[PDB]
């Protein structure tokens, strides 16, 4: 997307492996918000967007 | 700012009561050791107020 008209889609109804996600050193950047990134394979969330 | 105000962000193990540690050593979040350097997944111990 261009970033005046980023995408979004609503997540839901499945596993979260955030573990996919932050063990992969691709990522230039990769700060979590209120929450350690090894935390969020334990939490639960009733959405999430993209 | 004054950045000589630090806290500990990460540890191996919460504290017990009273217990003090000032030791600087890396932290390994990630899958993979970190030969006593930062990198992906491999953090600096202590964090600024600044």
């Amino acid at each position: 997307a261009s970033v005046y008209a980023w995408n979004r889609k609503r997540i839901s109804n499945c596993v979260a492996d955030y573990s996919v996600l932050y063990n992969s050193a691709s990522f230039s950047t990769f700060k979590c918000y209120g929450v350690s990134p090894t935390k969020l394979n334990d939490l639960c969330f009733t959405n999430v967007y993209a | 700012g004054n950045y000589n105000y630090l806290y500990r962000l990460f540890r191996k193990s919460n504290l017990k009561p009273f217990e003090r540690d000032i030791s600087t050593e890396i932290y390994q979040a990630g899958s993979t050791p970190c030969n006593g350097v930062k990198g992906f997944n491999c953090y600096f111990p202590l964090q600024s107020y600044g």
